[PDB]
């Protein structure tokens, strides 16, 4: 039902508009 | 708790309207300018923008 797994390099996002 | 609002009472007591404008001025795509005027887009000359 439960995993537990590792992101790697995932997960960033643009934070302004810039 | 309620109000107690009636004109008898002076100034402490009597209903004021506060209006809060909250604005965003950091660099992103506005549409809520001030009127003004649209002018023309000239190029390659050192010009106010």
């Amino acid at each position: 039902t439960q995993s537990y797994t590792n992101s790697f390099t995932r997960g960033v996002y643009y934070p302004d508009k810039v | 708790q309620s109000y107690g609002f009636r004109p008898t009472y002076g100034v402490g007591h009597q209903p004021y309207r506060v209006v809060v404008l909250s604005f965003e001025l950091l660099h992103a795509p506005a549409t809520v300018c001030g009127p003004k005027k649209s002018t023309n887009l000239v190029k390659n000359k050192c010009v106010n923008f």
